[PDB]
Order: C-alpha cells, then structure tokens, then sequence
RNA sequence: AGUUACCCUAGGG
RNA sequence: UCUCUUACUUUUAACCAGUGAAAUUGACCUGCCCGUGAGGCGGGCAUAACACAGCAAGACGAGACCCUAUGGAGCUUUAAUUUAUUAAUGCAAACACCUGCAUUAAAAA
RNA sequence: CCUCCGCAUAAGCCUGCGUCAGAUCACUGACAAUUAACAGCCCAAUAUCUACAAUCAACCAACAAGUCAUUAUUACCCUCACUGUCAACCCAAGGCAUGCUCAUAAGGAAAGGUUAAAAAAAGUAAAAGGAA
RNA sequence: GCUAAACCUAGCCCCAAACCCACUCCACCUUACUACCAAUAAAGUAUAGGCGAUAGAAAUUGGGCGCAAUAGAUAUAGUACCGCAAGGGAAAGAUGAAAAAUACCAAGCAUAAUAUAGCAAGGACUAACCCCUAUACCUUCUGAUGAAUUAACUAGAAAUAACUUUGCAAGGAGAGCCAAAGCUAAGACCCCCGAAACCAGACGA
C-alpha cells in the first residue's frame, strides 16, 4: 500500500477502500500523535466514556480499533444516519452510522466506580503488566467450542514427540528408513 | 553536504580499517614514510638561505624536485634514481619562442652483475649512474641493502633486498653448501644490515601483495563447533568434579 | 525442486534424488476440445516433462503415457496510471495423456439481509392518484 | 473461491516445515564443519568496484583452465574510484535528506500536539 | 532492425569489453537508468 | 600571404 | 499544342448529416476621389443592417547580392619563425641497437 | 464490381478484431490459448588425406578459372531433454528477403446522402486545318 | 452559468553533527541477469611578467528575516517519451472527524447578433448614436521592428577613497593597520536573453 495512504473506516483492501483510495491518489497525510504500542490502553470490548461531541457522557463498548489513526469506534455512539441499499428506484433503509473518535475523546471506566479515570500500565507479580486506574488501585482486565474435521490433526497426534535428536540429515534418515541403497560415491567437483 | 574527512585522508583512513589494520606495524610504517629521494635530474641549492644579486637581501630558497616518470620497464631493471623527464622547452632557449614538448630519456645498458649473497648472475638493464652508485657502494650487495626504497625506485631492487635480508635473517646454509667458511665470511661481511626475519618478510612488498600475504596468513578452516562443545562439556565436568 | 542448485553429476555418480519437491502444480480445465485421455496442467517454468511424468507417477500414482509442454506468454499490453507496462506472468502448460486406456473429464466444481429484504416487500409504492402528497399523514 | 484462508494456512505450514528442517541442517553443518552457509562463496570486487558476495558454482575442470570463468574480472581498474566516490556522495545526499525530513516531521508533530 | 546487430554493438558484453564501455555502464548506474544496456 | 561556386555566425544596406 | 474551344464521365465542388486542424491575428466601429505624407491625416463625395458563392486589383504575406566584425573555419604556398617530431646525415657516449648535441628535407604548426 | 495480389517461411514485432462484460462517422477488465515429427539447439582425440568446375554434363563452348570428399589407431553404450510455434503483425508516413499461384480454389470494396454552379484535376470524343 | 477558479503538504534547500553502503533462496562478464569442460595578519608586500593584460609568496603570527507544486531536487521518476547508441528527459495532487456520511473572482463564451461615420474615446447631452475634438503604442533612425489574449514566471551583484551620521580623540581600532584631526562603525555604486568556433573523452557511421 502506498505511503501517506489514508486509513479510514473501511478495511485497507475492501471494495469501498479501493474506490476511496485508488492507486493514484496523493492526499494530505493525517497527523497522528505517536502512541507507542505499550502506551495504548483502549481495546476491543472495552467500556468507554465519551467526552466530546454528541453523545457526551454516554458509555459504550469499543467495537473496532484503528490504531493507525488513534481511532476507537464506540458501538451505537457518536452516530449520524445514512441510507443503505440505495437502488435506482428504492431510497434504501436508514440506519445509524458510527464515526470514529480519537483516543483523547474517550476515557476508560472502572468496573465498580463506573466513572472515567486515567490509566497507567503497572507491573504485577502475577501478570507482568496490566492496567490500573488512577483514582483507585483497581485493575482493569482485558476483555475478549470446536469440532475436529476430516483434515484436522488431533491434539494427541499433533503434540506427540516423535523426534529423536540425532546427528543425521533428513536425507539420511529417509534413505535409511525407506531402504534406498546407494553404492555409488560422489565424485568431488570444483567450486569457484 | 560535506564529508567528515578530507578526501586525501581517505587512503590513510583505509589503512586503519580492515585487513590493512591487521598488517605488521613496521610495514604500515614503511608505507607511511614520505622522505624525499635524492636529487638526480636537478642540482640542489647549497643552503637554505641565499642573497640574490637583484635586491641584495637574503631570502630562503627551496629545491623543488623535477617530476620523474618511471616507465614500467624500470621496475624490471635497476636504473638509478633516474627516469624520463616529460617537460617542455622553448624553441631556441629564448622565451619569445614557441613552447614545445620534450622527453628526456636515460641511456639504458644491458649489463650483467653477480649477487654474492644470493650467488646469482643477474642480467639487468641499468644506467651509467647505477654503475656509479655501484662503484661508490662497493658491490651490488651493499648497493642494494644500503640504498633506500625511494632512491632505488625499482620493484626488482626491493625483491633483491627482500631476498638478501631473508638470507641474512635465516642464516641460510643454502648460500654455499659444503662450504661453511665462505658462507660465514659473506654473512659477517654484511652483519650491519642483519634484520629480524619477520621484518625482512614484508620488505619491498607492494600494498596489495602485503594484503594477499596477510589474507593467506589468517585464512583458517572454521573449527567445528563439535570440539568446542566437547571441550566445554569436559571443562564443566572438571568443574563439577572439584565441587 | 525449484530455486536450488543441483549437485553436479559425474560418470558413475549417485542418482540425483529430491526429498521434498518444491514445485507445485494445478490441473486446469482445457480451454478447447481435447481427447478423452488428456489432462491439462499448469506447471512451473523449471519443471520439465520427465519431472512431471515422475511427479504424477510417484506422488499421485497416475500412470502417464505421454507428456507435452508449452510456454504461454503473458500479456505485456496493459499499463499503470504511470504508463508503465504491467506483465501477466508467463507459465507452462502440460498435456498428460493417461495410460492403460483411462479417461479423465474435468469435474463440475461449483454446481443483516433479513431487515433489508423484509423492508423490500414494504415499498408501498407511490400511489398515482395521490399526486405527490406524503402518505404518512392520517388526515 | 470457497475458502481462500486454508491456502494461506497450507503455505504457512510448508514454510514452517522448511524452516524446521533447515534449522536442523544448519545446526548439523555448524557442528560437523563449522561453516555457516551451505554454498561456498567469497567476498569479491567486480569490475564496477563494488564488494559482492560471489556464490560459487560446481565445475568439472579447475578454474585456471576454465576459459569462460577467466573472462570475468573480479577487480576494478583505477577509473572506477571516481564513480565509487560519486555513488558514495549520492548515498550521502539521500541519507541527509531522509534524516532532515524526519526531524522536520518531528517538529510538526510537536507543534500540533 | 536486427537483434544480433543490436546485442553485438550495444550489449552488456560489448560494453564491459572495454574501459570506455565500463564507464558508460558506470555513468548509467550513477544516473539510475533502469536499462544499463541492450 | 593568396583564396573559399563548401564557406560559417552576428549585424547593416 | 495552337486557330479556338466544346461536350460528356469521375474526382473535386455546393447543400444535408457525423467528426474535426493549421499557418495567421496590436486593437478595429476595417469606404471612394484628390492632396499631403494612406481604410484611418486635410478637402470633397458616398453611406440602413445582415449572409452565402465567387474573383484576385490593393492590404497582408522566399530566393538572392554586397559590406562590416581588431567574429570564425577550411584549402594552397616561396606570410612570420620553428623542426616538437618522421627520414636521413655529422659529432659526442658504448664496446651495431640505445642515448645526447647540431644540420638537411618531406609532412607539420 | 476489383484483384500488380495472395498463401507460407525468414526477418522484425510481442498477445495487438478469440470468449465474456463495459465505456468510447457510428480502448478497458476478466478468462482462454501456440502441444514436435518442422526449425533451432551438434559433433572424442592424435596424426594423416582433399590436381581435374557448374551449365540436363554428353559432345561443343570457353574464361573471369570455380561452391563441395577421407584414412589409421585409440575411446565409446546412456538416449528423444530444452527452446520457437498466437494475430488483422514489421520499417517509415510508400519500402520490404525467399518459395509457391501466375488469375486465382486465395484476397478484397472505388460511391456517408444529394445536387449537377464556377474554378481546379484526370479521362474520353471532337468539324476544317495539322506546329501556325 | 459554463469553462473554470481557489487550497497545503508531499517533499526539497542551505548548515550543523557524524566518516556510509552493500549475501532470504535463486540468476547474472556467453546475446548480462544463462546449472555444468583445455582562520587572522605579514600582504596585494617581496617578487614574476609582450616588466603588460595580469600573476603573486614565504620567514613570521596565531537550526533557518529557506522554497511551498511554473517554487524548492529533474524527480510522482532518471519513469513515460525521444534516440541505433552515448545521450537527452517531462507533466501532474488538493472534501471532510467520518465517504461503513456524496455561491462571489482572468481570458473565452452564454444569458443577450447588428443599424450612416471612421485608433473607437473625450467634451458633452434630456438622450446609446447622431455634433465638435482627436495621425494606436514600443524600438530605431536627425524626426520599418514587435505584439491574439489571459494567468504565472522574468532581468544592477563590488564600500578603496570621498560624503552623511555616530563613538572616541593626538589618538583610533577587541594584536596585525592607520594617524601633521585622525581613526573606528554604519549607510549608500556597478543587469537579462541570444554565435560560429576550439579542446578533452565517449557513441555511432
């Protein structure tokens, strides 16, 4: 993907993205404040409080994070209205649409105080690093079966250790085990 | 922008960088020397100062060596400190005449000498001046081990020098077999220029030749990790045993 | 194997063996009418005819009677926004005639909306006799 | 395509298998021979004066009677060093531009925030 | 037009055959040309 | 020192 | 060919439809006679506005020739002086080749 | 109704009127294809042999004097790999090597519609005279 | 109201600092990208020179009053394109927090063709025209040249002396230099485009 490529709500490869960002656009880049990977503290599934714009003071859940633009999409909040399925003769159906919010316009919420608080990333003996609130010494945990198929290896077969560490190459082990015999000896050649 | 270092310092920087840095110190010193070859094609001034007849005051005078072009044939032979003078002249020694190109070539003589220390008849292209420094130095041997690199200005001269100095350093019995008294006589005759063998090994080497020697010297087959690990395991067992 | 140096052979030397083959293959539907015993493959450029025969015989236990190969030239007649030519890669086509009177035919592979559709039956299209007056009002 | 993810998964699995076998091969080679690479090679200096890693090929005859090999020049004549210097200066220019542009971008970032 | 003629006069081998051709290639490499030869 | 119908360039009539 | 041109056909052309350049262009509300020095000045005269097709009298549009430059280039020589050289000689050096110093020519500046 | 063109190979070019879909006197995206017997791609050494043209090659007929070949000893046992193969095409804005057909079995279309002015171009016919 | 206009930021420039680059596998000197065979000062002083145009020592001393898409790199790229080759060498983009929300201004025209007469105006006028007055401009001659039009770009660079204004004053000046009111500091003077040639090294014929 080209440099200064503009990240948006549609995923970087989608049809809407190829339409919005064809291979020949050169727009003004967006100034995103550099937040280190270990300084980020809003995750998908997090409950958050909205400070700015419409829906200020309402609490929601982080549905998507676009970390390339310090963006959090709070599901059902910061919402305008758009029509979908606009055909030639049908106006389509109106639906609520979310606009991204910068991380500065969103705070995290304690599970018992239910108030917006600042967060630091403190080390814990049990867990090497975890979030903590500032107003209180409370940790905020990170939020969010199967059937084996005809071509899925069982865990019992997958984890079995059949490897005996030896000083033979795969070629040699396979030749010995497959009973391939070779009496002809390699005649050394010149390398240069 | 600007370079950190002047461009003429880049050769000197390179000499301290890699395999050049790993060369013997004495050889790098020999490369570093810049001392001036003795005047051959120009007359040096008597003194540093001189009173000119024009204004009658004393000024300092310097001798600016005339550039000498040494054709590659000179490196095979043994000329003096002399070679070609690629210059210009005025048509009839008058500055109001045209300027026209001249080359001054030496007179080459295909003479034949005998190196006693190397005990060999060498046929060499020389100059009359070479014969003169031969006479003043009392022999090809003394001439070769006396005359410095810039005054010799010959690769063949330095090959002879390196051979001679190695033969001295090695105390080599192969000069005159079944003839020890003459060998000792010749070897004592040149006790003055006795040098360590390591120093004699790198004498007269062009820089590329020295790099080639060094890269041979430090070329070793990589020792297999098997014996390193075996020795480490043995050492650990020794440490555990003493516990 | 592709993208490897092959050990050089000299007279009376061991057989060259490949233990984990590196080139992969697809059998594609012919674009034209072909005999019944002919199977068409797309094949890497380095893979030879003997290699393909041995590959099928060994890995897939397919008895192969004949193999033919051609190199298909990909088009260079298409350009970027920068008027720079875009290359469709060249590839190798193999035609494998099966042995023992066998036959191959290419198999017939490939033989949120609720609310949108439920409102799609609730058009209640504009009545011509109303003449543009909104139908929402109960008056 | 019905499910294109499993193609990527198969490719990743085969890359993993290649990595595992290659690790074993190089561990054994380091143990027995001490060499770090399977193919012999050297640090040479081609006609254009640049240092390259020449990888060796397999031949039947030794190199001194190899007519084609001896046509190649693994040395640079003194007319190359000027071009080497000019390339060095071109690289220096590109680096200076890059580092300066990074610094300007940092200034802009600090201005906005 | 002839491919033999073209590769004979302006090709890589003909260029590297002489110091002048090596300098042509070096000039083109400094300029950043995509095609250094025929 | 001649010469240019091979002359050439900047201008002028 | 001409006295001496005529008829026909095709192309072109004119009109209808589609597509659609270029040189050119100070601005123009762009007349005639005479005079001065001519669509534009002076004196007379004329004079509603508006296409399309024509014509080619005027408006508007190369190829030469001479001179100049304290501007070039080439060619020929018995311009300047010189022989860097190349061919010869003569003399030095060395025990003929190679070198240094002078002279004579061709080809040269 | 034209055909002085055509069909192959070479050279050159490089997917450049195949299918599906779309936009634009009235190209883009996707998919598909040229399958070797033709043609490229050759040759184990060491010596040692290679005077008498072609032209129906027989006379004739000559000068410019010619386009062609093996032997001895030694070594030798594995075999059908690789590559070109498409088109309405190239070079310039008319030219093009070779073979085959010498009007075609192959290949094409001079008229966008009308009118029937001038001038212009080409063609045909022209009394009497026939270079004025 | 069409055509259009407008936009800031990609990047770049000059410094400082610091001495840079170069083997995933594979292929590449054969027709390349082809597995494999015979500081400052001394000082513009001494000096050199058709002693002239000019040339000229030494001893000695010690981040931004930057550009911001015709700019700034040629650079969106040494790409497209041109050339057999060496080689030459471009143009251009702009919404917003979200696209998982689609007005007003060049020339040229249109709305809206024209009416005796004439550098197209000026004086006027109740009144557009009618009346009166009015030889386009620039350059070069003493008094033919160029230009369709719009937008952008586009052309005076040197402080010796002197002068003015300060400082200090027989001294001035932060070494060196000058001084018979001088010395120190400042200010203020010297454009753009446009040959044939010659030389060096390549590339083709």
């Amino acid at each position: 993907l080209p440099p200064h490529y503009r990240y948006g709500m549609s995923p970087p490869g989608s049809v809407a993205d190829k339409r919005k960002n064809p291979p020949w656009i050169r727009r003004r880049p967006v100034v995103v404040e550099p937040i280190s990977d270990e300084d980020w503290y809003l995750f998908c599934g997090d409950t958050v409080e909205i400070l700015e714009g419409k829906d200020a003071g309402k609490q929601g859940k982080v549905v998507q994070v676009i970390r390339q633009r310090n963006w959090v999409v709070v599901g059902g909040l910061n919402t305008h209205y758009r029509y979908i399925g606009k055909t030639m003769d049908y106006r389509g159906t109106m639906i609520p649409s979310e606009a991204p919010l910068l991380h500065r316009q969103v705070k995290l919420v304690d599970p018992m105080d239910r108030k917006p608080t600042e967060i630091e990333w403190r080390f814990t003996e049990a867990g090497e690093r975890v979030r903590v609130s500032t107003r209180s010494g409370r940790i905020i945990p990170k939020p969010e079966t199967w059937i084996d198929g005809p071509k899925d290896t069982s865990v019992e077969d997958a984890l079995e250790r059949t490897y005996v560490p030896c000083l033979k190459t795969l070629q040699e082990e396979v030749m010995e085990a497959m009973g391939i015999k070779e009496t002809r000896k390699y005649k050394k050649v010149y390398w240069y | 922008p600007l370079h950190k270092y002047p461009v003429w310092l880049w050769k000197r920087l390179q000499l301290r960088e890699g395999i050049c840095s790993r060369l013997p110190g004495h050889y790098l010193r020999s490369l570093e020397e810049e001392r001036t070859p003795t005047p051959v094609h120009y007359r040096p001034h008597g003194a540093k100062f001189k009173i000119n007849p024009k204004n009658g005051q004393r000024e300092r005078v310097e001798d600016v060596p005339i550039p000498i072009y040494f054709p590659p044939e000179s490196q095979r032979g043994l000329w003096g400190g002399e070679g070609w003078i690629l210059g210009q002249i005025y048509a009839n020694n008058d500055k109001l005449s045209k300027r026209l190109k001249k080359v001054w070539k030496p007179q080459l003589f295909e003479r034949e000498f005998y190196s006693e220390i190397l005990d060999k008849k060498f046929t060499v292209t020389v100059t009359m001046r070479t014969l003169d420094l031969i006479d003043e130095a009392y022999g090809l041997d003394f001439y070769i081990l006396k005359t410095p690199k810039e005054d010799l200005c010959s690769k063949f001269g330095m090959d002879l020098k390196r051979g001679m100095l190695l033969r001295l350093a090695r105390q080599d019995p192969q000069l005159h077999p079944e003839d020890p008294e003459r060998r000792a006589a010749i070897y004592d005759k040149y006790k003055e220029f006795a040098i360590p063998e390591e120093e004699a090994e790198w004498v007269g080497l062009t820089l590329e030749e020295a790099i080639e020697k060094q890269r041979l010297l430090e070329e070793k087959d990589p020792v297999p990790l098997f014996k390193i690990y075996v020795a480490e395991l043995i050492q650990q067992l020794q440490q555990q045993a003493l516990s | 194997a592709r993208n490897v140096v092959y050990p050089l052979y000299r007279l009376g030397g061991p057989q060259l063996r490949v233990f984990r083959t590196n080139f992969f293959i697809q059998l594609v539907r012919p674009g034209v009418a072909q005999p019944e015993d002919t199977v068409q493959f797309r094949i890497p450029m380095e893979m030879t005819r003997v290699d393909l025969r041995n590959y099928l015989e060994g890995i897939y236990n397919v008895p192969v009677a004949a193999v033919r190969t051609r190199v298909q030239h990909g088009s260079n007649k298409r350009r970027d926004h920068r008027n720079v030519r875009i290359k469709k890669p060249d590839y190798k086509v193999a035609y494998v005639q099966l042995a023992h009177g066998q036959t191959f035919t290419f198999p017939d592979l490939f033989p949120l909306y609720s609310m949108l559709e439920e409102e799609r039956q609730q058009r209640q299209s504009s009545d011509p006799r109303r003449g543009g007056v909104p139908s929402w009002f109960g008056l | 395509m019905p499910s294109p993810e499993r193609l990527d998964k198969v490719v990743d699995s085969m890359d993993a298998l290649d990595k595992v076998v290659q690790e074993r091969e190089d561990a054994l080679r380091l143990l027995q021979t001490g060499q770090e690479r399977a193919r012999p090679g050297a640090w040479r200096r081609d006609i254009f004066g640049r240092i390259i890693w020449h990888k060796f090929k397999q031949w039947v005859i030794p190199w001194h009677l190899n007519k084609r090999y001896n046509r190649k020049r693994f040395f640079a004549l003194p007319y190359v060093d000027h071009f080497l210097r000019l390339e060095r200066e071109k690289r220096a220019r590109i680096k200076a531009r890059k580092e300066n542009l990074e610094r300007k971008k940092a200034k802009i970032l600090l201005k906005k925030f | 037009p002839s491919n033999i003629k073209r590769k004979n006069k302006h090709g890589w081998v003909r260029r590297l055959s002489t110091p002048a051709g090596v300098q042509v290639i070096l000039r083109r490499m400094l300029k950043g040309r995509k095609s250094l030869s025929h």
